[PDB]
DNA sequence: AAAAAAAAAAAAAAAAAAA
DNA sequence: TTTTTTT
């Protein structure tokens, strides 16, 4: 599990970025390093806290994203080449050619 | 407390029990026959106006220096002291006290180990003050024909600066100014309120080796408010008090801009071109008896500055100079120098 | 005791209709007070009923009732609060006006007023007497006082009364149709509340005489008495001791031997002239008494007291939305040795003025973390706080560099912006600066320009509105007259009445310029730039600036600004252009 | 049983809005406003309703405003089911069930935060001041369904408090409620939730006394539209909140001196005592401080003064001559900044390379000549423009700077003047005094039309679409007309060239 | 069920200062 | 203008 934080190029400017909590499962793991800039794939689910519901007061739920792809992209900002995960890989027909 | 009482809502006879420990637990239903009954006659309160109370106090006591064995650290001892013999002494003082060794349950901090260490404490039963007492210059048939003695004596302020400090030999006119320092000025205001003050602003300079600081301590010691200052060593010299984060509570007791002890005190400073900016501006603010009023959270409480100033300042080159002494002054600002 | 109810009563409402200040003026050997504020507060339809003890003392019946409040407040106080119900209906024979408002006393001047450090168990539930300053405070706590309830299976709701804060909570719906125990659950948000707050209060530093450290005690106060005072305030109070067993660990039912001193107090003290002010703004030299008035001790300096004094007066301040506003302010700066006694100028203005801020050069808006709380709160500096009034600053030369940038942003925008820790936002400031600066050196030499001795950067000088230099020379006569005038002070002053003039010409009056005054303005604007200028190619500098326009219209309009007047005269540019172009005269160097 | 009062207010309710039919102008006769408000629901699946106060305000006088207004939470649920009641007579569909929501607004009157008191706790309120920090947008259970493990037997629509409540019995006479309630996420129905807090603005505080601050809860609609530092005006219902920790729950468990009005003697409480502290509840959030698409705007004035000065023919000999009315003179400067709030073309190559698109102007002049107000002027006209000083006393500078806590991990970036001023119009003021280096980083930074630091472990690149205005001045205070530019200013060779115009 | 935190040591970035 | 040192 890791920390994801908002692109600083992305946040609006004199503002505060939104953490949040991805959960990798198995073939994902060590796939993404520290301090790059990613683009994950998920599905958003919730679950009971009691501290949240502690410190607040009212019946408030807690969210985490188990990551199902991810695509790293950064410094290549030009995303309009190709798609797919990674756009450094080729195909067979790629490697005749 | 001593003696706690409680109220049943008129159930005749009203409750009554003793705590020693310094823990209890309250009561809740009564013994009385009408709620000796399967349900009682009213619910129970704490009453207060019945209850017994003491006053109580705690004070803790370090080891003097001199019986002290060497390469060792003082340690402490608590006191506890109950009934009148509250508020019969003050910090910073030598006494005698006899009083009861007792010991104290650790269940207290509830830690559950030290299942045999305990804590000690002492219980005060009589105090001797001893030190000094300073009495305000109370009249009395003594000190009355004392000063007879002394106007008898004619011609006394060259005797008395003779007789300040005989160990340093030398430097009359010095222990004049200070005779002249220790009486103070014209002061008590004049007309419209304008400010004057009687205190005094004498500042010695001079080379090292001259024991200007003996002097110094010498006069610290003939002095009841004198307080005397140097170059670093701590950070609470000034612009706190020193209550500072100091209830075990942390109540954040303060009272803002303030010194120590600058109401009719007398500053007493070494090494005047050491200190920081901090102290600096400080000691700039103690300006001719203005107060001061550094706020840091609100607090306007200001301390009423009205001190006499007598520092001891070093040339920065540690000697006289040929060439002109206003430029090698003692890197000191001119404003505060006039 | 049940030795009150009776008699005491009867004998204070006899007093009550009986008593006679008279007796107290007998007692003091140099009148029906309760009846006729009685009715006062029938026609007022106030609530409230002030009651001292001296002149309650001043009675022999009365006498035994006050030593037995001494004794017994609560119950005391409570009967003479129903005795005061009843003497509503008792004094009136609306009605209605009377069943809907509650009553109650305060007591005051009960005793000698006491302090923190002498307090024993002695004086438990008892009367006192403090005085003290006001240190903090706390937000309002809602206290419990109508529980209410709802049997949920049934919707069945009932209310249900509290005793010293314990519940006896309903085991049982009241409906026996479901009569049902378990559904009993209670509504947060429909219920009664009373106002609570806590006060921190430190003793007067009168009672530490020997450098030690002041005290606190805590404080309680209801309804009316909230928000009665603030921080910094010197109030005295009147009200009653108290003690309370403390909980030790929240888990348990253990109670710690010793117990929180705290009070309950029920009274806390502090501590059409309008035509007046034509008759003495009706006479001629006004200006002349009025600018003398408010520095008595200061010994010649006229001009610099005009100055200043019609800094005070300020100027006119428009929002015309074709061009932006206009800055209305006046900022002067004070320059010279520091043997003239500069800074009693600025203590002057500083209490004179309405409002502003004494500093020395942390002045602006930062963001800081709470010290008592855990929390973060947006705090405004000096100059914020000094909107419409006078900011003075002193020892202006030792600014450090970066506030000097802050200035800069604040004198030419009158608005100070802040990003940090995500908060963007803008602070309006449009005050008035007047400082004072040092030379360097033992003195200031004439022949050396004013520009180094002063070390501020050229732009920032030359930005002020105008500028006063003080030069004290050794001469034989001026030193006689001031040392003449120093032995007479140490061997025609107005009062608050300066305030409320103040404040009555800045928000009623507002003068505008006519067209005779444009004339004579632009005449001066020409001749001052033809004194700029010679016949010969030396290509002299422009000393003749569009801020020296600036200067003499916001002058003039603060001219007619005082004496109350609604249109400018010819007076007040010919005063303004004598007054912005004397020191102008004073300003050259040593060449020329 | 059944409060007759709150079927009263509830149909008062339901009928004025049935039939208001007030009338705008005299074209519109009538119009059914909120049957308006309805239809715009109908063709845009819209949720919630705008009352006007004041249009309650004449309603049945104060047996229905002060009614409702007063014991605004005892009546709330009532409103609701009479407008349910009404939606569903017109429109069934729409309900396709959901949480309908009301915001009044338009008090007669707002109150200071120094005037909250007990007394009117339940009773609609407004208040204004600024916001200081929000919190991030969290999901809350609204409407729960349990099932009680061995035997289903769902136990939907279970309404919550500040507690997690459960259901108490089970509807299964052969089951008992013995086996404990399992919670259904899928069945459950969640609402937005956000926290703020406010504080005193400065004209209203007396002295030097510390702010009081106040803590505000959003719900629904109104989440994220208030942001720090901007003075707002809420509307909403005063409330009151406990202390849950003291409350039973699944999980487990200044100050120092206690003294709080609690309360105890309950059955879940047991040996604890029940604090209480005040907080607000809002409802209404208001702040006090392609050519289709502008086209598809369309009105007689928008169609007929644009046609107009499209088809004129001295438009230029017009245009430049309505620029800052205010300065006099410096007739070719106003045109320049005339070209520079129109801007260029912004165009991208085909290879990720890209084209600067933006003008850049410097101005120099002797002191005290109208350099000041253009840039006044331009930064109270142009949107999105930020005015700064070049020597600026915050550790940002002008493009950015990392700033940390002691012993705080990541150096959190702070946005630069520049930074903010990116995607906008951009104003610089007394531009010769410059730190050396943000001076190198924007002289690489106008080219690349963007900046990127990366220092103490941390990396990161940012935007800096700007169009740059500065002002100078010449060296020895009046421009000598002997020398040139470079002569006369010392600023150095290579920005000049970034500037496109003198 | 809970000791939890003031006092030190070491590693940076920004600003200001001296050459 | 540059490197140094302090916060
Ligand atoms: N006039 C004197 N009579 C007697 N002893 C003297 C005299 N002058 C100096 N001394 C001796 O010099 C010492 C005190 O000088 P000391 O250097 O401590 O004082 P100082 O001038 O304040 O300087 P420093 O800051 O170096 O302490 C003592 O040992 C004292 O005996
Ligand atoms: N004209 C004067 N009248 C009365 N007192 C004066 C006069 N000039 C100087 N003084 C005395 O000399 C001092 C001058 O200090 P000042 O010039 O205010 O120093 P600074 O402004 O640097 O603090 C004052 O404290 C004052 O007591
Ligand atoms: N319409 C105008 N024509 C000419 N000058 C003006 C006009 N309006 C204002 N001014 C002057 O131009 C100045 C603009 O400020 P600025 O030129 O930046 O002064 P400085 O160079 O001293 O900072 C103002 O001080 C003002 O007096
Ligand atoms: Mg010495
Ligand atoms: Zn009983
Ligand atoms: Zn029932
Ligand atoms: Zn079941």
């Amino acid at each position: 599990r890791v920390t994801l934080q908002e692109a600083p190029g992305t946040v609006p400017p004199g503002r505060l970025p939104r953490h949040r909590e991805v959960i990798l499962l198995a073939d994902l793991v060590d796939v993404s390093k520290p301090g790059e800039e990613v683009e994950v794939t998920g599905i958003y689910k919730n679950n009971y806290d009691g501290n949240l519901n502690a410190k607040n007061g009212f019946p408030v739920f807690a969210t985490i994203i188990e990551a199902n792809s991810i695509k790293r992209r950064e410094g290549n900002t030009a995303n309009e080449g190709e798609e797919g995960l990674d756009v450094f890989s080729w195909t067979e027909e790629e490697e005749r050619e | 407390v001593e003696v706690i009482a409680y109220t049943c809502d008129q159930c005749g006879y009203e409750v009554f029990q003793e705590v020693n420990s310094r823990t209890f637990t309250p009561l809740s239903e009564c013994t009385s026959e009408e709620c000796s009954q399967n349900q009682t006659k009213g619910q129970l309160f704490m009453s207060t106006r019945a209850s017994k109370f003491s006053a109580f106090q705690e004070c803790k006591i370090q080891e003097l220096s001199q019986q002290v064995p060497v390469g060792h650290i003082p340690r402490s001892l608590n006191i506890h002291v109950n009934g009148t013999l509250v508020r019969s002494l003050s910090p910073g003082d030598i006494v005698d006290v006899t009083g009861i060794f007792l010991p104290a349950p650790y269940t207290g901090f509830k830690a559950l180990k030290a299942g045999l260490l305990t804590e000690t404490y002492l219980e005060a039963q009589f105090v001797r003050q001893h030190k000094k007492k300073f009495a305000s210059f109370s009249l009395t048939s003594d000190v009355e024909e004392r000063v007879m003695e002394l106007i008898t004596s004619g011609d006394v302020y060259n005797r008395l600066a003779k007789s300040i400090a005989p160990e340093i030999y030398g430097n009359l006119d010095v222990k004049k100014a200070l005779l002249l320092l220790l009486v103070g000025g014209v002061d008590k205001r004049v007309g419209d309120g304008m400010k004057i003050r009687g205190d005094i602003n004498v500042c010695l300079m001079g080379d090292p080796g001259v024991a200007k600081s003996q002097l110094l301590k010498a006069i610290c010691k003939i002095s009841p408010r004198g307080v005397y200052t140097t170059g670093k060593g701590s950070s609470g010299v000034g612009l706190t008090a020193a209550v500072m984060k100091d209830p075990v509570t942390d109540e954040m007791i303060l009272e803002g801009g303030a010194l120590v002890l600058a109401d009719n005190g007398i500053c007493c400073i070494d090494e005047f071109d050491k200190m920081d900016e901090s102290d600096r501006t400080a000691i700039h603010e103690v300006m001719e008896q203005q107060t001061i009023s550094i706020s840091k959270a609100g607090i306007n409480t200001t301390l009423n500055a009205r001190t006499s100033i007598l520092a001891a300042a070093n040339p920065l080159y540690g000697r006289y100079n040929p060439r002109l002494s206003p430029l090698d002054n003692i890197n000191l600002p001119a404003a505060l120098l006039s | 005791t049940n030795v009150s109810i009776q008699e005491c009563t009867t004998n204070f409402r006899n007093f009550l209709m009986s008593f006679k200040y008279k007796f107290r003026k007998i007692l003091d050997e140099r009148e029906l007070y309760y009846i006729k504020q009685l009715n006062e507060m029938r026609e007022l339809g106030t609530s409230n009923l002030n009651l001292d003890a001296r002149n309650l003392l001043a009675y022999k019946q009365t006498e035994d009732l006050y030593h037995q409040l001494l004794n017994y407040p609560q119950e005391v106080i409570s009967i003479m609060d129903q005795t005061i119900k009843d003497c509503m209906v008792s004094l009136i024979v609306d009605l209605d006006e009377i069943e809907t408002k509650f009553y109650k006393v305060r007591p005051y001047n009960v005793g000698s007023c006491k302090g923190m450090r002498e307090l024993n168990p002695n004086d438990i539930d008892k009367l006192i007497n403090l005085k003290g300053l006001v240190l903090r405070s706390t937000p309002v706590i809602p206290d419990m006082k109508v529980a209410f309830f709802k049997c949920n299976v049934c919707d069945h709701t009932m209310a249900v009364e509290i005793d010293r804060g314990v519940i006896q909570e309903p085991a049982r719906c009241e409906r026996i149709d479901c009569n049902e125990p378990n559904s009993m659950s209670l509504i947060h948000n429909r219920c009664s509340f009373a106002d609570k707050q806590v006060i921190k209060l430190q003793e007067t530093p009168d009672f530490v005489p020997d450098g030690q450290t002041p005290h606190s005690i805590s404080l309680c106060v209801y309804d009316e008495l909230v928000d009665s005072c603030r921080a910094g305030d010197r109030i005295e109070v009147t009200g009653t001791f108290r003690s309370i067993p403390i909980r030790a660990n929240s888990r348990q039912r253990v109670l710690k031997s010793l117990y929180k001193t705290y009070v309950d107090v029920v009274h806390v003290k502090k501590v059409q002239d309008l035509a007046k002010i034509r008759e003495v703004a009706a006479r001629e030299d006004l200006y002349s008494l009025l600018a003398r008035s408010i520095a008595p001790s200061i010994y010649e300096l006229e001009d610099v007291k005009k100055g200043i004094l019609l800094q005070l007066f300020g100027g006119t301040n428009k929002t015309f939305t074709k061009g932006g506003r206009y800055r209305g302010d006046i900022n002067i700066l004070l320059c010279g040795d520091p043997s003239t006694s500069k800074s009693q100028i600025l203590q002057y203005v500083h209490k004179i003025t309405p409002r502003g801020v004494y500093t020395s050069g942390g002045l602006t808006a930062y963001i800081t973390r709470d010290v008592d709380t855990k929390q973060l709160v947006l705090e405004s500096g000096a100059l914020v706080l000094s909107d419409g009034g006078v900011c003075c600053i002193d020892e202006f030369d030792k600014m450090s560099d970066s506030t000097r940038s802050v200035l800069h942003e604040v004198m030419e925008q009158q608005t100070i912006s802040i990003a940090k820790a995500g908060i963007i936002t803008t602070l309006n400031a449009r005050s008035s600066i007047l400082a004072s600066a040092n030379p360097i050196g033992s003195r200031y030499n004439p022949n050396l320009p004013v520009t180094e001795n002063i070390d501020l950067p050229p732009p920032l000088l030359s930005r002020f509105d105008l500028v006063y230099l003080v030069l004290d020379k050794v001469d034989e006569k001026n030193d006689r007259e001031l040392a003449k005038h120093l032995t007479n002070l140490y061997l025609v002053l107005p009062v608050e009445f300066l305030t409320m003039y103040i404040s009555y010409a800045k928000e009623h009056i507002h003068p505008i310029i006519t067209e005779a005054a444009k004339t004579e303005l632009v005449r001066a604007y020409v001749g001052m730039r033809k004194m700029g200028d010679d016949s010969r190619s030396d290509e002299k500098r422009i000393t003749a600036t569009t801020r020296q326009l600036e200067s003499m219209i916001r002058l003039a309009e603060a001219h007619a600004k005082m004496k109350l007047k609604n249109v400018v005269e010819l007076e007040d540019v010919q005063e303004a252009v004598r007054l912005i172009r004397s020191a102008i005269k004073d300003y050259a160097t040593d060449p020329k | 049983v059944d409060d007759v009062t709150g079927e009263k207010v509830r149909e008062a309710f339901e009928q004025f809005l049935e039939d208001f039919s007030v009338q705008s102008t005299d074209t519109g006769e009538v119009e059914k406003v909120y049957r308006a408000q309805i239809e715009f629901m109908k063709i845009y699946d819209l949720n919630t309703i705008y009352i006007d106060y004041q249009h309650l305000s004449m309603r049945e006088n104060g047996a229905l405003a002060m009614a409702i207004s007063e014991q605004y939470y005892r009546f709330l649920p009532f409103l609701q089911k009479g407008l349910r009641r009404v939606v569903r007579k017109y429109a069934p569909e729409l309900l396709n069930e959901r949480v309908f929501q009301i915001s009044f607004f338009n008090l007669p009157t707002v109150h200071r935060i120094r005037d909250i008191r007990s007394e009117k706790i339940g009773s609609l309120l407004s208040i204004s001041g600024t916001v200081t920090r929000t919190s991030e947008v969290r999901p809350e259970l609204y409407k729960a369904s349990f099932t009680c493990d061995m035997c289903r037997a769902i136990v939907d629509n279970v309404e919550q408090s500040f507690k997690y409540t459960e259901p108490t019995f089970c509807p299964n006479p052969s089951c008992e409620n013995r086996a404990f309630w399992t919670l259904n996420v899928t069945r459950s129905r969640f609402l937005d939730w956000q926290k703020v807090r406010i504080q005193e603005n400065a004209n209203e505080i007396p002295t030097g006394s510390m702010p009081r601050t106040l803590d505000v809860i959003l719900r629904g609609d109104s989440v994220e539209r208030a942001k720090p530092g901007d003075r707002c005006k809420f509307t909403g219902v005063e409330i009151v909140v406990p202390d849950v920790t003291q409350l039973g729950l699944p999980g487990v468990k200044k100050t120092t001196e206690g003294l709080n009005s609690g309360v105890t003697g309950l059955r879940s409480l047991g040996v604890r005592d029940l604090t209480y502290k005040i907080s607000f509840l809002a409802c209404h959030v208001i702040s006090i401080g392609d050519q289709e698409v502008f086209l598809n705007s369309l009105s007689s004035d928008e169609i007929n003064e644009l046609k107009e000065m499209v088809k004129d023919e001295h438009i230029y000999d017009k245009l430049v001559r309505s620029i800052a009315p205010a300065v006099f003179g410096h007739e070719a400067v106003k045109k320049g900044i005339l070209l520079q709030m129109l801007g260029g073309v912004h165009k991208s190559t085909v290879e990720g390379i890209k084209l600067r698109g933006d003008i850049n102007i410097c101005v120099v002049g002797d002191p005290s000549t109208s350099k000041s107000q253009f840039l006044k002027y331009v930064v109270g006209f142009a949107p999105r423009s930020v005015y700064t000083s070049g020597k600026a006393s915050s550790a940002a500078g002008l493009t950015a700077a990392v700033v940390r806590d002691e012993e705080g991990g990541d150096y959190t970036i702070e946005a630069g003047a520049l930074m903010l001023a990116d995607n906008g119009i951009c104003c610089i003021d007394e531009f010769d005094k410059m730190d050396i280096s943000d001076q190198v980083a924007i002289h690489e930074a106008m080219e690349q039309q963007t900046i990127s630091i990366a220092k103490a472990g941390i990396h990161a690149t940012l935007n800096a679409r700007t169009s740059i205005l500065a002002a100078a001045n010449p060296v020895g205070g009046r421009y000598n007309r002997k020398l040139s530019l470079r002569g006369n200013l010392n600023m150095t060779a290579p920005i000049m060239s970034r500037f496109d115009l003198f």
